[PDB]
């Protein structure tokens, strides 16, 4: 396999605009969106055809009464921040939780908040502490160090459970997330600004969406500026990306353990 | 912590039922259980945080509201004898809990199909024999609380208008007076020992009927009452 | 630290007039959660446009995809009318 | 999915006593272990997730996440410490699923045993025996005999075992015949 990821990411907003929800937590198998629920729907449901199918009404039925008390403690712990900065209006209040499960076997975890979409606390499974970035983060901080239990919990959910999970949604989503949709790889050579040729390579219709892509003079790496495109959505569950240079030259594409060579 | 009452109740089949809970502790998710002997505590229903509760794996005859953030009360809307159980209800600071569970003191549920097999204890102290006396130099002073249903008693021993533990002895269980009988009557013992030198009253306190309950026999209302033996 | 949306307007395969195609438009690294968008044809708003949820990115900001089902003609100019606190008025992005 | 415990223990006082508890469950978030006395609410031990042993006075708590197994460990044993132990685990969905509990019994050691039989004021007590002796219930239902029972003379430092029999042809000599007694039992 190749790196796979889990994440739950939970926003609280503080006074929102009529429209946005005061809560709103979301799931994701790396680029793919599992699972949601808000503070309007109050409910967990798939975002994802076979997240809906492989999982029972038991566990959307227990996670919507879990959600439920994590918007309440965000709602709460958002209040407590404010009043810490004493801060008034509107403000945001984010968490982010997942794991990687590395081509080599090898994991990853982690665990972070961020107040006004800045990093506030960064928890470090390693030594089981808590990274305060400030004095209310640090306020914070000591007090959640306090409770031993909850910081080993935290480190064996992200080591073991997390881990877990992703493998399950990973043959659940295998048909998805396992595929590989090959790249359509051309070149574009334009005369430009008089005596300026802007060479371009662009890649689309690939799944995964990480691709490599890159520009060589003569065989040797380009010491000139290389300017690159966003791993952009297509809109079809595939990605399209780009990489130019200022004009011999060859561009490299390496996509899902495939190696493209272009000449001009 | 977690007030929970009542302590016992005497049900007749179909009466309606709450069973209160509050919590001190500002504590965010509150779960009601029942325990029956022979297997692990079953959760009826929890509310996670104010402003929602869910089934638990015994919902089925029950049905639950979360007040405030410190009260979750039980309701039985029809007693049935499968009822009878001894209710625990628990707090935790939040869901999942990762830290301690506090539970109530426990409420001792019995559901009957008629009340007319309610009956208070007969309570009768036995002295101890001169043998006993004579022979280890102790005197064993025995208590039968016998004849009551249903399981609702209380058994306290006390030696001048002080309550006494040292060298007492209640059984954990009583004796059923009838076991072939589905509705068997009970017997509890219990031994005071004391020196023969300190030789030389028992009070069962038994859970029953309130004013509220309906009695049409001839024989006394089996109220919640005080038996002594001296 | 308000972060203004980076707005990009493009095509599921490479465009040629008279050839049925999705027009994109990928509004992403912003903050605050709280976006307008709209597609564009020849100034007046499409209705007839799906897109995705507001999703999250894992340096806070959030990012979304908005698309419609059109067919590129040389007369016709596809832009993406954008939104967000970070703007006194909104920004309309014009398709290459 | 299951939690199993052993349904009862008995170890001697002062001696140690290895409660196991075994959890077959579909992922695992945490095991605990709580307290209860006869007739009261249960109280919190320990709360273990992470591997190793973690000792709280004379209670022990260890857990082996790769094994699906955690024990509790009670030294230095006290009368005190009998009571029902129940183990819960967390598993992948966040649910506790409590295990049945083990009912620890805990057997006084009785220094100067003096088994006997003897009738009060239409009861029977069989009293001063050892630890060892078992109690066997009444075989006519018009005889009544309680299990052996352990009170403890605080002040006296001793501590005794006693079994009751009553009846409304019943005599002390008779009482506990459908049990197996003391040789040496004392028959006033
Ligand atoms: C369906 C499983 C949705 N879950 C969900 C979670 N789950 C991850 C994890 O159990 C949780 O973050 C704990 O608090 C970790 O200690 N997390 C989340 O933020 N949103 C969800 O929708």
């Amino acid at each position: 396999m190749r790196t796979h990821s889990l994440r739950y990411f939970r926003l609280g907003v503080s006074d929102p605009i009529h429209g946005v929800p005061e809560f709103i937590s979301v799931g994701y198998v790396d680029s793919h969106p599992i699972t949601t629920y808000d503070s309007v729907t109050r409910q967990k449901e798939p975002r994802a055809p076979w997240m809906a199918e492989n999982l029972a009404p038991d566990h959307w039925e227990r996670y919507t009464q879990l959600l439920r008390g994590w918007q309440q403690m965000f709602k709460v712990e958002l209040k407590r921040l404010q009043r810490h900065y004493n801060h008034s209006g509107s403000h945001t209040y984010q968490r982010m939780i997942g794991c990687e499960l590395l081509e080599d076997g090898s994991t990853t975890g982690f665990l972070q908040y961020a107040y006004d979409g800045q990093d506030f606390l960064i928890f470090n499974k390693d030594t089981l502490s808590w990274l305060a970035v400030d004095n209310v983060a640090h306020t914070i901080k000591q007090a959640w160090e306090a409770n031993q239990h909850e910081l080993l919990y935290q480190k064996n959910w992200l080591e073991e459970e997390c881990i877990a999970w992703l493998k399950r949604f990973l043959e659940y989503g295998k048909d998805t997330l396992q595929r590989t949709e090959p790249p359509l790889v051309r070149v574009n050579r334009k005369e430009t600004f008089p005596g300026v040729t802007a060479l371009f390579c662009k890649a689309h219709g690939f799944y995964p969406p990480e691709i490599y892509m890159t520009w060589m003079k003569n065989g040797e790496e380009i010491v000139q500026e290389i300017d690159y495109g966003d791993i952009l959505p297509s809109g079809d569950g595939t990605y399209q990306a780009w990489a130019s240079i200022e004009l011999l030259y060859s561009c490299h594409v390496e996509h899902s353990g495939v190696h493209m060579v272009l000449q001009v | 912590g977690v007030t929970q009452t009542p302590k016992f109740q005497v049900l007749k089949t179909g009466q309606s039922m709450t069973l209160q809970c509050a919590q001190d502790m500002n504590h965010n998710s509150m779960y009601w259980y029942r325990q029956d002997p022979g297997m692990g505590l079953r959760l009826i229903y929890y509310s996670a945080s104010e402003g929602t509760t869910d089934k638990g794996e015994v919902p089925n005859g029950y049905n639950v509201s979360r007040l405030n953030k410190r009260e979750f009360s039980l309701r039985l809307e029809s007693a049935a004898p499968s009822q009878t159980s001894v209710y625990f209800c628990a707090s935790s600071e939040t869901d999942p809990n990762t830290g301690e569970l506090f539970f109530g003191e426990g409420s001792r549920l019995t559901v009957l199909e008629d009340l007319k097999n309610v009956f208070p204890p007969e309570v009768a102290v036995f002295e101890p024999s001169e043998a006993e006396i004579s022979h280890t130099q102790k005197a064993t002073l025995v208590c039968l609380a016998t004849g009551f249903y249903p399981d609702h008693v209380e058994l306290s021993w006390w030696v001048n208008g002080k309550e006494v533990h040292s060298g007492v002895c209640t059984d954990p269980q009583p004796l059923k007076e009838q076991p072939a009988l589905n509705d068997s009557r009970y017997a509890l013992s219990s031994r005071l020992r004391v020196s023969a030198t300190f030789w030389q009253r028992c009070q069962v306190q038994f859970y029953g009927l309130s004013e509220n309950d309906e009695w049409t026999q001839d024989r006394a209302k089996p109220v919640t009452q005080i038996v002594s033996a001296e | 630290i308000q972060r203004t949306p980076k707005i990009q307007v493009y095509s599921r395969h490479p465009a040629e007039n008279g050839k049925s195609n999705f027009l994109n438009c990928y509004v992403s690294g912003f903050h605050p959660s709280d976006i307008e968008v709209d597609l564009l044809k020849n100034g007046e708003r499409i209705e007839k446009v799906e897109h995705s949820d507001l999703s999250f990115s894992k340096d806070w900001s959030f990012y979304l995809l908005y698309y419609t089902e059109f067919t590129p003609t040389e007369k016709d100019e596809y832009a993406c009318r954008v939104n967000h606190v970070t703007l006194s008025q909104p920004k309309i992005v014009k398709w290459d | 999915q299951n939690i199993d415990q052993p349904t009862e223990m008995t170890a001697t006082e002062g001696a140690i006593v290895q409660i196991n508890c075994t959890y077959q469950t579909s992922g695992f978030n945490g095991l605990f272990w709580y307290q209860q006395h006869a007739g009261e609410a249960p109280t919190f031990l320990s709360y273990n997730v992470l591997d190793g042993l973690e000792e709280k006075g004379r209670f022990s708590s260890f857990l082996s996440r790769s094994k699906g197994y955690s024990y509790l460990l009670l030294k230095e044993l006290q009368m005190k410490d009998s009571a029902s132990y129940l183990c819960a685990s967390i598993d992948s969905n966040y649910q506790l699923i409590w295990g049945a509990g083990t009912k620890l019994i805990i057997k006084p050691d009785i220094q100067n045993p003096d088994p006997a039989v003897y009738q009060l004021r239409s009861v029977c007590l069989f009293t001063d025996f050892d630890s060892q002796t078992n109690v066997s219930q009444s075989k006519d239902s018009d005889v009544y005999i309680t299990d052996k029972c352990v009170l403890d003379m605080r002040s006296m430092d001793f501590k005794s075992n006693s079994a009751v029999a009553w009846s409304n042809d019943f005599a002390c000599a008779n009482a506990f015949n459908n049990s197996i007694i003391p040789e040496d039992t004392f028959f006033p």
